This record gives C-alpha cells, structure tokens and sequence, in this order.
C-alpha cells in the first residue's frame, strides 16, 4: 500500500495490502468476497503472464520478421514451414486443444483445492513445492530465482504483467487502427506526429469484413465500428 | 384471491356471466345450425 | 492419495471404500449414490465390457482376415448358412433363457446356480457377476488384480468401439484401415481437420454409410446415428 | 459540435448537430450507427431499467441493493443517507470532499453548475427549434453581429 | 432471507409464499396464488407446464435441426398437416380423439391424486404411483412422484441435498423453457421461419436481423 | 386526399403554409410588433356559411378560439 492508484483515494477495507502490488485500487467492488478475491489473483496472474508471452512474441518477431504483420501472422498463406507436412489448421488446432486441456485442467485442480495436484501421476515422490496459489515453482522454477526477497519479486512480476497487459490492449488496438506493426507504428509517429496519432487513425478499420482458412469463413472484427 | 372469486359468485356478476354464457351458447348454436323451424331429427 | 480419475480430487461418498473393481472415483452425476441401483450398474458394466471386448476383438480379426468386407455393413454383405429369421428366432431363444438365468441370479443371489438336467451339478457359491467353477477353468493369477485387469481392459474395449462405430460412420473403412490413414498423414486425418463450427459457417463430414440398404427385399434404415448434430 | 467546428472529428457542423443525431428520426438521423436507432433504443431500456429501478428501490429502502448478490458488486451499493449523494466506493471512487464543510461547498458547486446547466439544455433545445442549427453555430453568428442576429431579430425566419 | 425477483422491497406477499416451495422467489405480484388452497394448485400446475414445454421445446428444437440437415422432417408449425397429407388414411376426428381418451386416462389419474394424495397408488397401479409428496408440507402424492417408474435411476433417492438440487435444476429449466416457447411461438408469428433457423439468421448476421428489422414488432418500420 | 400533405409538413415548414396562406411568410414578427392586421388572410371575420361546404368559414372559427382563449386567461 503506502501510495494508492489516486492521490486521495481511500484504500478499501479489505485492500490492507497483504497481497503483492496491491495499490488499493478495485474501484467496482468485485474483490469484496475472500473467495473471488483468490479467483480474480488467479485470473490476473494468468492473463499477465499470457500477456507477457504475448507482447514478448509481438516484439521480437517483429524485430526479427519485419516484413511479416503479427496481426496476419496467423494466416496460412504466412505460417513458416519446417517439414512437408501439408498444412491445416484443424490439425494444429488438435495438438494445442489436447495439451492445453491437460496443463489447464491440472492448474484448475490446484486452484479447487490448494496442494492437492502438486506431485507427478506416475512417481508419486516428486512434488512441486507450491508456497502459494499461481506460484508453483519447483521445475517451474528450475533456475532458482526464488528463495530470496519472494514479495518484492512477486510485485516485480505482477507490476510487468499489468504493463503487459495494457500494452497488448495497445498492440490490439494500434494493429486495427492503422494496419501496422508496433515499433513500426513508433517509427511512424516519430516522423510526422502532427498528422500520425490516434486521431485520424481512430475510426478506420485495417482488418477485412472477413478472412477465409482454407475454406471456412471467419467474419472478423474490430474492437470498435470504425469505418 | 379468496375474496376476489368470493366476488365472481356475487348474483351481480355470476348472473351476468351465466347470461352470457347461455348467450353466446344459443348464439353459436344459431351460427352453425341455423333457420331450423322443427326438430327434425 | 489412492488411485483417483482425477489426481488431487476427493471421492464423492458411495464411491469413497469401494468394494467394487475398478473404482476410481468417477460418476460425476451421482447415479451410484443408491445401494441397489450401484450393484444392478455394476453389473450392467461387467456384461457391458465383456460383450464389448468380444465385439472388438471379433471386429479387429474379421478386419484382418477379410479386409473386404465392412465390419458395419457386414450384417448384410457375408452370406448365412442358414436363413436370416430362422436365425434371429435361434439367437432370441438361446440369449432368453441364459440372459434370464444371469439376471435372476443378480437379482437374488443362491438362486441360478443348479444345473436343471443334472441333479448334481451345480455351481458352487459366487460373488454376482463372477460365476466361476465351469465358467472359469484357468485362473492365471490373483482373483482381484485381474478382475481389476479385466475391468480396465473392459473400459477400454467399450470406448473402442463406440470409436469403432464412429469411425466406421464418417470414415467409412474399417478400425486398422482407417488407422493406416491416418498414419500417412497425421495432420490432415484428425476430426478437427475434417469437421469445424465458427459463428457464420460450419463445415461438416459425409455420412459415407448410405441413408438406407437392401435386404432381401426390405430396407433397414441404416443411416448415420444422428446425422447435423455431427460438429 | 465543437468539436466538428474545430475540424477534429469527421462530420459536418451541420450534421453533428445534437438534434440531426438520431434521437429525433424527423429533425434529421446519423444512419451511420452500428446498429439501427431502435435496436439501441433496446437496449437502452433495458440497462437503465436495471440502473434506474434499483436506484428506485435503494430512494425506497436506504440501505438495501448491497444484500443480494450481483457479480460482487453488490459492494459499492449501500448507498448513504441521502439518496442523492451515495458516494460509496464506486461513485466517490476520488474520495473528494473529505470535509463536511468541503463536501457541502462541493455539493453546492454541483448544484449551481446543475441548474445552469438545466437553462443551457432548455436553451438549447428553444434555438434549435428557433434557429435549425447548432448551438454552438448560433453562439458563433451571435457574437458576429449582435444587434441582428438575436432572439427578436430571428422572430421573422423561426423554422426556416 | 433468499433471493428475491426484485432485491429489497420485501413487501413480497404475505408468508404464503416464504422460502418454501422449489423455485420460489416471492413473485406473485397480482396475488394469483394467495390462498393456501389455489396455491397447491398452482405448484401442481407450474410443475407440470414445466415439463410438458421442456418435452415440446425439445422436440421443436431437435425437429428443427433435422429439418436443417435436409431430414424428410417438416418444422414444428406444420408439422400436424404434413403428416395429415402423407398419412391420407388416418382421420383428424379420429386422431384427435384417440389422443383425448388416451391423454385422458392417465390426466384423470394425476386429476384423482390432487384431490386425494395418497389415493392413486392402490388398486392397479402398485405402490410406487403413491407420490413422495413434496410441497406443503405432504408426504404423498404430489408433482413429484418417485418409485422406480417414474425416478427409475434413482436420481432423488438417496442423498436429500442432491434431490434438492435436482429439484432446483428441474425447475429452473422448466420455467427457462416455457418462456422459449413463447419465444418459438413469437418469432414464428414475426418472421415465419423455424427456431434454429432464427438463430443462425441471426448469427450469421447479428445485425439487421433483429426484432425491429422483422417489421412486425415494430409495426412500423 | 391521398396527395395532400400529412399535417406534421404543412406544421414544420412556413413553406406550405406560406404557399396557401401568404402571411405565414412573415413568420411570428408581426404577432410581437402588434402589426397583427397582416394575419388578416387566416383570423377573420366573415360569418355565414362557406359555400362549397355548408360550414362555418375555419379561418373564423380560428380567430374565435384565439379571442375566446385571451379572455379567458384574461
Ligand atoms: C484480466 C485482468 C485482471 C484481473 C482479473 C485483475 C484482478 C484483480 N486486480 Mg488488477 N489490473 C489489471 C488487470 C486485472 N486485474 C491491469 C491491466 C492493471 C493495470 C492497470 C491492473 C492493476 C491493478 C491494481 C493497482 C490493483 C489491482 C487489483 C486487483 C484485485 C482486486 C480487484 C478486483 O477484485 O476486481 C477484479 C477485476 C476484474 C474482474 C477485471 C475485469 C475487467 C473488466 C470486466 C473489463 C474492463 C476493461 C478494461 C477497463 C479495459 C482495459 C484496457 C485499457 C487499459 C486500454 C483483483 C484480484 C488490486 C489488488 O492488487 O488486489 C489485491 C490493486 O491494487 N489491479
Ligand atoms: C519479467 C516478468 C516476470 C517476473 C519478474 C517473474 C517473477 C517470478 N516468477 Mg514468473 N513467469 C513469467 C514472468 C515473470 N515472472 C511469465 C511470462 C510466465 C509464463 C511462462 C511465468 C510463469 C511462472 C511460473 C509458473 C512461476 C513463476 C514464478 C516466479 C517467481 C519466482 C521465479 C523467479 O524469481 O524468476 C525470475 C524472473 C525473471 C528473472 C525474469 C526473467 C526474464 C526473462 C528470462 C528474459 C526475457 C526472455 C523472453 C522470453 C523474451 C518470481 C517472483 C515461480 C514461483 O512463483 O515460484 C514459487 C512459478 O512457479 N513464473
Ligand atoms: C466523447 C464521445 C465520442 C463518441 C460517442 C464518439 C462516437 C463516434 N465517433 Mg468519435 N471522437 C471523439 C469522441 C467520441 N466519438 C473525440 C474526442 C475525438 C477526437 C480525437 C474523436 C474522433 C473521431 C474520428 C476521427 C472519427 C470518429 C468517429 C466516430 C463514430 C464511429 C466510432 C469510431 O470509430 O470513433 C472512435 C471513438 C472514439 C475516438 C472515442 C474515444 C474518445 C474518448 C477519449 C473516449 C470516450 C462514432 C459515432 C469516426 C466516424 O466519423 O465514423 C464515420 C471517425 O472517423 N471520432
Ligand atoms: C481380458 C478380459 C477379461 C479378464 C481379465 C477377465 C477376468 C475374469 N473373469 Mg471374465 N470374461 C471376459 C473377459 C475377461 N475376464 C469376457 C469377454 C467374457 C464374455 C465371454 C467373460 C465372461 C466371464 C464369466 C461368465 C466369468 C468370468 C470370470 C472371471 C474371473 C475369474 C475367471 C478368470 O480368471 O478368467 C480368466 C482370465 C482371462 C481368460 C483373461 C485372458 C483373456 C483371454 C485369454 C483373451 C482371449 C484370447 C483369444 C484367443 C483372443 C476373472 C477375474 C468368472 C468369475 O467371475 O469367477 C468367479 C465367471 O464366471 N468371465
Ligand atoms: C461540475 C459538476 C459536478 C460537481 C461539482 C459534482 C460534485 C460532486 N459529486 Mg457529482 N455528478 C456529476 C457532476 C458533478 N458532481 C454528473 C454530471 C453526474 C452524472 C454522471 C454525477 C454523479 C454523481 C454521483 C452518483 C455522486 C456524485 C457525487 C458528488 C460529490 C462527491 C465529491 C466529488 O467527487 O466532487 C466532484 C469533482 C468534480 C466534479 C470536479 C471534476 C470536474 C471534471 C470535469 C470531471 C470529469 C470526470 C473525469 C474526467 C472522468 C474520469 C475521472 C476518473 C474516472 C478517474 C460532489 C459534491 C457523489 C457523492 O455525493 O458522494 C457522497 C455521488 O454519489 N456525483
Ligand atoms: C402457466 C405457467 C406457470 C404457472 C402455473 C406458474 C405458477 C407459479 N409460479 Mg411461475 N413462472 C413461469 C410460469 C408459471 N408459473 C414462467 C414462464 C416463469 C419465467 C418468467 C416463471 C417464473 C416464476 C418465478 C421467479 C416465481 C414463480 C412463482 C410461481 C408460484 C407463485 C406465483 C403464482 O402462484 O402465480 C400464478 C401464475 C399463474 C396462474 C399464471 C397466470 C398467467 C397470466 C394469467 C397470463 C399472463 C402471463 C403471460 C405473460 C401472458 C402471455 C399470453 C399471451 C401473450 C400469449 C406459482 C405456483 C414464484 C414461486 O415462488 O414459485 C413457488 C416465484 O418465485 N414463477
Ligand atoms: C397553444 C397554441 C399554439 C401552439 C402550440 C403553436 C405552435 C407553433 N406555432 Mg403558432 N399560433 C398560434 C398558436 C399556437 N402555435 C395562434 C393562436 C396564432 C395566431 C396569432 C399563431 C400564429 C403562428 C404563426 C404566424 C406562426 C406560428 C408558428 C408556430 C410554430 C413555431 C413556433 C414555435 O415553435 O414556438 C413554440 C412555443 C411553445 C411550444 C411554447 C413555448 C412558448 C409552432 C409549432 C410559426 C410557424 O412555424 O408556422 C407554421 C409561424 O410563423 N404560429
Ligand atoms: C386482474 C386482477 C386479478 C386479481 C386476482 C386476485 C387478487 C387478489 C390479491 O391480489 O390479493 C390482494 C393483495 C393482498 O393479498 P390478500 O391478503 O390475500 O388479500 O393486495 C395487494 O397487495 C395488492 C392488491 C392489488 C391486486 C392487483 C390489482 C390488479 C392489478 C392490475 C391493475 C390493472
Ligand atoms: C405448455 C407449454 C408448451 C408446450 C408445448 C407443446 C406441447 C408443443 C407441442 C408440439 O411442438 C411439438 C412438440 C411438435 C410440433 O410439431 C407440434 C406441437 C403441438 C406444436 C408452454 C407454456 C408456456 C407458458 C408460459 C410462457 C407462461 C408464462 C407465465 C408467466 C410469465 C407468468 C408470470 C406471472 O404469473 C406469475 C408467475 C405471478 C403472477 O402474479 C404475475 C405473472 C406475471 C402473471
Ligand atoms: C377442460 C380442459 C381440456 C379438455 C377437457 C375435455 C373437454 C375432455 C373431454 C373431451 C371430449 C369428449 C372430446 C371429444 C372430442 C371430439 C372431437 C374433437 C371430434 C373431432 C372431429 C372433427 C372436429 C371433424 C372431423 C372431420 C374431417 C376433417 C373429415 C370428414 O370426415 C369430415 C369431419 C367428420 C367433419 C384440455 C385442454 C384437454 C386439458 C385440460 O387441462 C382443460
Ligand atoms: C483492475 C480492475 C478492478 C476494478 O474493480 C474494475 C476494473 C477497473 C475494470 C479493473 C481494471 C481492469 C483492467 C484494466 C483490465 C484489463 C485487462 C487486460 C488489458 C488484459 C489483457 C490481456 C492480454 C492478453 C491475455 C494477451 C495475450 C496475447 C497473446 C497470447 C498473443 C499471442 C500471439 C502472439 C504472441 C503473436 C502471434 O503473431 C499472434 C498471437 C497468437 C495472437
């Protein structure tokens, strides 16, 4: 706590501060309930990873495939190629679904009830050593960077998240907007600023009324009906 | 509820029901078989 | 701690100290919470997963020793030795008299186990479900690993042959044919290649087994289980 | 319309006229909305019946709307004493005011530059029908020639 | 105390309707059940619209999606005068009797368990078709009739918080259906297409296929 | 009557009106700077019957309400 999101802003009552960076915001009342509250931390901790992934995997393509728009990078028309297996995204589609359901299913089994998915199925011996929910460590943490100033750290990490985050929100909304990259749209308001901003650029749509995958259809959007 | 069909078997308004009823029977009754002068069965 | 469907769930409470094999704590509807009704399942299960491992084993061989007959067409493709009715009347008598012997035996314990012809005979004292004795020669091993081994491998020929059947639908070969063809290509074979739904489009595979068939005369409505409810 | 005099937005200032948006299908319409004005009309009346009735029922029984459940945001409805000040978490999210003396100067800001506001929204709804264009726009040719462009030297061309 | 059809404003109706029945959320608000009397009647026949607009949506609802995979199936709006056509042998008087003695038999079975309870599982039927009871308090009879002709899986017996809860999903999805036949039987008198055909309408294109764009609703437009 | 008009035209634009009654072409100026002889041509007083319908001239029943109401704010 200490400093709140607002100069002046009262700091709710179960906002004490016990949970890392926690600037006593949550101005909707939704983390009013202990058990929302646990769910909603969860929630966070996911979507500011993912999001870091995300922001990470958006920069340095770009950096490193300038020519390829992250946006359509998706298309299979743009998919690099490492063997000759025929292309389909119905059968990438399975690989990922399967493997995601059986990582995702164990987190949620942890998140019912805390320490209870912690060793592995086949040599019961071998446990994560989980000091909280959403930190699982162990060989989740095989480099050891834990063990030290574990809150300082916890708010380095869900401080990055919710910049990630916003910034995804950012990366989002500048792709539909103007139809770039992201440090390209950098460079691009570095040059004439005065007429390259949100202004002009918002209520333009940079994405088709809709894409076709080999046949199937995608209708598409934009976030906002700007066009 | 109990006060309100308490009303609906007021003679006011059960007497008025019945007529109507009796009336749209014999009406019906016209509609369908009409202009019969005997009851030829 | 023990042997879960899910690791790191608790059992629900019929299912907590089973006596039964292959417990591992599933039935997440809560069928099982009766006492009767969890034994007449149990049984229910056992012939389930003996007829279906017999159904897949048989499936699996006549595949591999007649690879050009349809295992799902076959009823009407193979040439009796006798007639159709005749034999479906044979079938109804024989299935009657042992499937109601079996059942009454469940519904009351020391009751079908003396052999009517012979005075004798009879089977000796069972747990329902495992008659034993002239049922079961050879044991090879201890009675309770294997029944949970027979219990597993029934789980297993069940959800085989619903995939079977499946496969069979939209695929329409058989098992280790259409195994081979999805060996050639992995990516392009499974069921999210061949099927998709997205709001605004939704692409669906054929039913290869056609809408009806021919049978001495009669058609048998043999179309596809339940055909535009398919993703 | 200030902000399409100042060219920022993409509208004529003869169309982003506040009664030429829709609201008034005879007056003129902006048939650029993503969704017709009915459907929206829909959906309006749908959240502001649950906005507006639960207020209703918070005026009737000052403390309730924080008793039952409502995603968890059934928190910052508890309201006040005065109906019309609940300033919870939510509607007090800057926590201003933290002086009854402050909040009553405050209270009477609001109220001052309400009622203005009350004879602004009248006013400009009279030149809108007295004049056919913005409010704005008649600001503007006021301050061009005062003595001609006025409220008796319009009486002439009212809704023309 | 539970949740209300309106939070606050406990002028709900008098405690005849407490946190009692199954489903009960104190709305009542034109007093049509008050007495105690026209209240069990009530219950017996929310109950029993429930179930009978759960069976009629769901075979709206799956007639519909055959009718969609090119099934020799006609929608549910004329589905009673396709059949009469290619069935030309059968009699409308005659079918529509049949179905008046036949539903009539077992509605005066239900009929002569409202009026005495326990009264209908004797005689004929075994004991099963007694009723378990439920609502106001009585241990027979009822809208829930148990046995292992009626509940055959045992889905209520055993465990009283699980048939609390299946009661619970009973009814919530049986008042979620009737307002979605009203829904078929509206939209059907606005559009003139199926259900499930509205709703791919729709989601092909969720706008300009709305209720306004039907031009029934909004008459004028 | 299938061509006329629909009243809310005539009411929203003095075009129409001014087409048929020409004062209607100087708007509400008159009324304010008590020039009100120029609504001569819609507030008069004729009596008698109109001779296409039998009825009292509309112009004339319209004065009458005006008059009648002033009294009786009056
Ligand atoms: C999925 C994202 C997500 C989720 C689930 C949470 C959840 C939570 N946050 Mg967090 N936060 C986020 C994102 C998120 N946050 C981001 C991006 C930031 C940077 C601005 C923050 C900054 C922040 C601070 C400073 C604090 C919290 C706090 C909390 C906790 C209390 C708030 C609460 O209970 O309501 C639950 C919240 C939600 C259910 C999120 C719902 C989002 C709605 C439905 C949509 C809103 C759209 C959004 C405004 C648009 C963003 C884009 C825009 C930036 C361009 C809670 C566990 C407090 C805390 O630490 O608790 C201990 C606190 O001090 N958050
Ligand atoms: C800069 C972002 C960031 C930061 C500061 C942290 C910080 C932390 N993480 Mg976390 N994590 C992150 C991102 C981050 N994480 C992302 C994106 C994921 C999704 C893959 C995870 C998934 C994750 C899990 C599952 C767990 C942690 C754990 C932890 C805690 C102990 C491990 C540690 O100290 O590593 C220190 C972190 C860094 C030194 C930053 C690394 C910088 C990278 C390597 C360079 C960028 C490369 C990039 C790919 C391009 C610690 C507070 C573990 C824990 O809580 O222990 C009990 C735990 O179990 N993290
Ligand atoms: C404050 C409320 C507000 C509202 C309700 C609208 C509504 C609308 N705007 Mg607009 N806009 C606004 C503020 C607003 N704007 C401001 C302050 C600016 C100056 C930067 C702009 C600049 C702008 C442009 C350049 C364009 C629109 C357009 C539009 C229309 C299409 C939606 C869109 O994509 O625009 C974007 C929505 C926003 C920018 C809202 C963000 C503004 C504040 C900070 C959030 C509230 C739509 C009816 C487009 C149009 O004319 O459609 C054909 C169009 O080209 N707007
Ligand atoms: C691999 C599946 C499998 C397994 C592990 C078992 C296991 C068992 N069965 Mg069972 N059974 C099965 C399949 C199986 N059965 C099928 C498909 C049927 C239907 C025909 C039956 C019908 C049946 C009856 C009626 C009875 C049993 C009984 C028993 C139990 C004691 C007898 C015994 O040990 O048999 C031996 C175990 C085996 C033979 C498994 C080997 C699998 C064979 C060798 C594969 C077939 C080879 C073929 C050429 C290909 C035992 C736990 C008896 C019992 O319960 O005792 C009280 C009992 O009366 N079984
Ligand atoms: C100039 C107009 C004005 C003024 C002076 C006030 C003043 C006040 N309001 Mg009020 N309010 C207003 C307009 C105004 N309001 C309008 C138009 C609405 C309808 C949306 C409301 C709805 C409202 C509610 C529901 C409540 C109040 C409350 C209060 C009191 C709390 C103290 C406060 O925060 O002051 C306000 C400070 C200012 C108005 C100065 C800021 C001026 C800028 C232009 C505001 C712009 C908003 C901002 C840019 C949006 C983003 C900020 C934020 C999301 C980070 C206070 C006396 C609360 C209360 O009474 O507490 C008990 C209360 O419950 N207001
Ligand atoms: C005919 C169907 C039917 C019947 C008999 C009942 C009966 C009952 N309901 Mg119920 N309910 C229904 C449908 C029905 N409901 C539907 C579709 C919904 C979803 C909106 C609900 C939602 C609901 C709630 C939330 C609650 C009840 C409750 C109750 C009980 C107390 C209220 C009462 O007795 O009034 C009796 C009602 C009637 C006699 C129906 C009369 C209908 C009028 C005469 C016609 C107007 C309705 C309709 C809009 C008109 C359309 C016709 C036309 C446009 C085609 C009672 C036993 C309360 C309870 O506690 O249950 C125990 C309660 O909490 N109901
Ligand atoms: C209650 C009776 C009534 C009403 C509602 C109206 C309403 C209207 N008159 Mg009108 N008028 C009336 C009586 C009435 N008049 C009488 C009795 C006379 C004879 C002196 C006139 C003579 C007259 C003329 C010559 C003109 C109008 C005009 C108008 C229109 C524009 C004036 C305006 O918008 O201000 C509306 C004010 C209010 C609703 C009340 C706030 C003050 C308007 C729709 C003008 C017009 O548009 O012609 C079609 C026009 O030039 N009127
Ligand atoms: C339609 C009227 C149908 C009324 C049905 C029986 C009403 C009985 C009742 O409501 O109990 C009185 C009820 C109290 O119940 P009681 O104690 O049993 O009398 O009184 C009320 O709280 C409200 C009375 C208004 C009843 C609705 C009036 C019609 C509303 C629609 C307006 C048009
Ligand atoms: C029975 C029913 C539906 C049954 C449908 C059937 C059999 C369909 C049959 C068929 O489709 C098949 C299967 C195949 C088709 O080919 C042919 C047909 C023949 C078409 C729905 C009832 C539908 C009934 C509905 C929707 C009733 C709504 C009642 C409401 C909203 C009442 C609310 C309140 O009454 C309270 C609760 C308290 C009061 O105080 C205040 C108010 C507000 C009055
Ligand atoms: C009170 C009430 C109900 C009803 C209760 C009743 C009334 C029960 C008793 C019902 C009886 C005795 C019904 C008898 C019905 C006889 C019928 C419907 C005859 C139908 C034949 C017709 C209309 C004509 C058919 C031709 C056809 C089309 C072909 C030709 O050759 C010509 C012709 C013969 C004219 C219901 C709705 C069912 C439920 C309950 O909740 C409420
Ligand atoms: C706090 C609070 C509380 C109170 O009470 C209320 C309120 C106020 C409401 C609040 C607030 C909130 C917020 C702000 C939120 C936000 C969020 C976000 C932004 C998220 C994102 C999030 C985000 C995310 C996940 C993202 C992720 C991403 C990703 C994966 C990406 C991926 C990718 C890549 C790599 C590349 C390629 O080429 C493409 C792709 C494939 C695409």
């Amino acid at each position: 706590q200490r400093k709140l999101w607002f100069p002046g802003v009262a700091a709710p009552g179960y906002l004490d501060g016990s949970m890392a960076g926690d600037r006593g915001f949550d101005p909707m009342g939704l983390g009013a309930n202990p058990k929302m509250m646990t769910w909603y931390r969860q929630a966070e901790l996911q979507n500011g990873r993912w999001a870091m992934l995300g922001v990470a995997g958006i920069l340095g393509q770009e950096i490193i495939n300038p020519a390829q728009w992250w946006y359509t990078a998706g298309m299979p028309e743009n998919l690099p190629r490492f063997d000759s297996q025929p292309v389909n995204m119905g059968g990438i589609l399975a690989w990922e679904f399967i493997l995601m359901h059986f990582v995702e299913v164990r987190r949620w089994q942890d998140i019912r009830k805390k320490d209870s998915v912690n060793a592995d199925p086949f040599n019961p011996n071998l446990k994560v050593p989980n000091p909280e929910l959403g930190y699982p460590g162990g060989p989740f943490d095989p480099l050891g960077f834990s063990k030290g100033n574990f809150k300082e750290a916890q708010t380095k990490e869900i401080k990055n998240g919710r910049l990630a985050m916003v910034a995804f929100a950012a990366f989002t909304i500048q792709a539909q907007a103007t139809g770039k990259g992201p440090l390209q749209n950098l460079t691009d308001h570095l040059s004439a600023p005065f007429s390259n901003n949100w202004t002009t650029n918002i209520g333009h749509c940079m994405v088709p009324t809709s894409v076709d995958v080999q046949g199937l259809t995608i209708p598409l959007s934009c976030l906002w009906p700007g066009q | 509820m109990k006060d309100f069909t308490t009303y609906l078997s007021t003679a006011p308004v059960l007497t008025l029901l019945s007529v109507t009823v009796v009336a749209g029977l014999l009406i019906e009754i016209n509609r369908f078989f009409p202009d019969a002068l005997i009851a030829a069965f | 701690a023990r042997a879960n469907w899910l690791p790191g769930s608790d059992f629900p409470a019929h299912l907590e100290n089973c006596k039964l094999p292959g417990c591992y704590g599933f039935d997440p509807l809560g069928l099982g919470a009766n006492e009767e009704r969890l034994a007449w399942f149990a049984e229910s299960e056992r012939v389930h997963c003996r007829w279906a491992m017999l159904g897949v084993a048989g499936i699996l061989v006549q595949e591999i020793v007649k690879p050009d007959v349809f295992w799902y067409t076959s009823g009407a493709t193979v040439e009796l030795p006798f007639d159709i009715t005749g034999l479906l009347a044979f079938e109804l008598f024989v299935m009657h008299w042992v499937e109601s012997r079996r059942g009454y035996d469940i519904k009351k314990p020391g009751s079908m186990d003396q052999d009517p012809i012979f005075s004798n005979f009879k089977l000796p004292a069972h747990e329902p479900g495992y008659p034993g004795g002239i049922f079961a020669p050879f044991v090879p091993g201890s009675l309770e690993e294997l029944k949970v081994k027979e219990i597993k491998n029934g789980r297993l020929a069940m959800l085989a042959f619903i995939g079977f059947t499946m496969a069979a639908q939209v695929t329409g070969k058989n098992p280790l044919a259409a195994l081979r063809e999805h060996l050639d290509n992995p990516l392009g074979t499974t069921i999210f290649s061949k099927a998709v739904v997205v709001p605004g489009q939704a692409v669906v595979p054929p039913c290869a087994i056609p809408d009806t068939i021919e049978f001495q005369g009669i058609t048998i409505p043999a179309g596809c289980f339940l055909h535009s409810l398919w993703p | 319309e200030i902000l399409a005099t100042a060219g920022l937005i993409p509208a004529t200032p003869e169309e982003a006229v506040w009664f030429r948006s829709g609201v008034i299908p005879p007056a003129g319409q902006y048939g650029k909305y993503w969704m017709d004005p009915y459907s929206l009309f829909w959906i309006e009346a749908i959240l502001m019946n649950f906005a507006e009735l639960k207020r209703w029922q918070d005026f009737k029984e000052p403390g309730s709307q924080s008793k039952q459940y409502f995603l968890g945001l059934e928190a910052v409805f508890g309201g006040s004493g005065n109906p019309a000040y609940p300033g919870g978490q939510w509607f007090n999210m800057l926590n201003l005011g933290k002086t009854p003396e402050e909040m009553k100067k405050l209270q009477t800001n609001e109220i001052r530059n309400g009622r203005l506001a009350m004879i602004a929204c009248l006013g400009c709804a009279a030149q809108g029908v007295m004049t056919q264009k913005g409010p704005f726009a008649n600001l503007l040719e006021h301050l061009a020639d005062p003595v001609s462009n006025n409220l008796l030297g319009n009486l002439a061309t009212i809704l023309k | 105390v539970r949740e209300l059809w309106f939070p606050g404003n406990k002028e709900v109706v008098p405690d005849y309707l407490d946190g009692s029945l199954v489903g009960d959320h104190g709305f009542d608000p034109l007093g049509l059940g008050s007495s105690p009397e026209q209240l069990s009647w009530n219950v017996h026949a929310e109950i029993f619209h429930g179930r009978l607009a759960m069976t009629g949506v769901a075979g709206i609802l799956l007639t519909s999606l055959l009718h969609k995979g090119g099934a020799d199936v006609p929608e549910w709006f004329e589905a009673g005068r396709v059949y009469l056509d290619r069935n030309p042998n059968v009699d409308f008087g005659a079918l529509l009797f049949s179905t008046i003695v036949m539903s009539g038999f077992v509605e005066f079975k239900r009929l002569n368990d409202i009026r005495n309870p326990g009264s209908q599982g004797s005689g004929i039927l075994p004991e099963d078709f007694k009723g378990v009871g439920g609502p106001q308090g009585r241990t027979v009879g009822g809208p829930y009739v148990g046995g292992r002709y009626f509940d055959p899986m045992g889905l209520c017996r055993g465990s009283p918080e699980q048939t609390l809860k299946y009661k619970w999903n009973e009814i919530r999805n049986g008042r979620l259906a009737m307002m979605a036949f009203l829904g078929f039987a509206a939209q059907y008198a606005a559009t003139g297409k199926g259900p499930i055909d509205n709703l791919v309408d729709h989601v092909a294109d969720p706008f300009h296929t709305t209720f306004v764009h039907n031009g029934v609703s909004v008459p004028f437009i | 009557p299938k061509e006329i008009p629909l009243p809310h035209e005539f009411t929203l634009n003095p075009e129409l009106m001014a087409q048929l009654y020409p004062s209607f072409s100087k708007g509400l100026a008159p009324f304010f700077t008590l020039d009100w002889a120029q609504y001569s041509d819609f507030l008069t007083f004729q009596g008698g019957l109109n001779p296409v319908t039998g009825g009292l001239w509309l112009t004339d029943t319209v004065h009458h309400h005006l008059a009648i109401a002033v009294l009786f704010l009056i």
